[PDB]
């Protein structure tokens, strides 16, 4: 039968809905790898001591 | 005590993650309702536990050059071995002295 059912609704048809499911998947799948791309880098913070150890205590 | 739940908390959404992209690609291709939805929670879902092992291995290095936390109160360890050692030895003394108070009687 090559479909098993239908004639309009037949592996010509089950093919364009495959298709169509696959574009809107793709472009899904492309849209969340754009928004994930604007990670630049894992900036955490720390400790500052380049500016307390010029401000660190002295004779002054 | 919490990054130990944090992290299998981590693993288990990775996996729960892995299962829902692989059920919503099996829905996805089996023909053509709920797929794209699908498709979109197992990405942000992959993309979370992406960003928690990356947060995870981002951690604040809290030594990486000996052995850390050196001495686990083995004082104290010793200090309640020997406290044990007395209350046995002053029961089983006191057992005796009853035997012998049983004995007299």
């Amino acid at each position: 039968d090559a479909a098993r059912i239908g004639a309009d609704a037949a592996q010509k048809q089950i093919q364009s809905l495959n298709k169509m499911c696959s574009n809107l998947l793709e472009k899904i799948s492309k849209e969340e790898r754009e928004s994930e791309s604007g990670g630049l880098r894992p900036n955490k913070q720390t400790f500052n001591p380049g500016d307390t150890n010029a401000l660190v205590a002295a004779v002054a | 005590n919490e990054r130990l739940r944090a992290l299998e908390d981590i693993e288990r959404e990775i996996g729960a993650i892995l299962q829902n992209a692989g059920t919503a690609i099996l829905e996805l291709s089996k023909e053509k309702r709920l797929l794209d939805r699908q498709a979109a929670a197992f990405t942000t879902s992959v993309q979370h536990v992406e960003a928690e092992l990356s947060a995870q291995i981002r951690y604040l290095t809290q030594v990486a050059t000996g052995q850390p936390h050196e001495g686990s109160s083995y004082s104290s360890r010793k200090d309640c071995q020997m406290a044990l050692k007395r209350v046995d030895y002053a029961r089983l003394k006191i057992s005796d002295v009853a035997r012998t108070c049983e004995q007299m009687l």
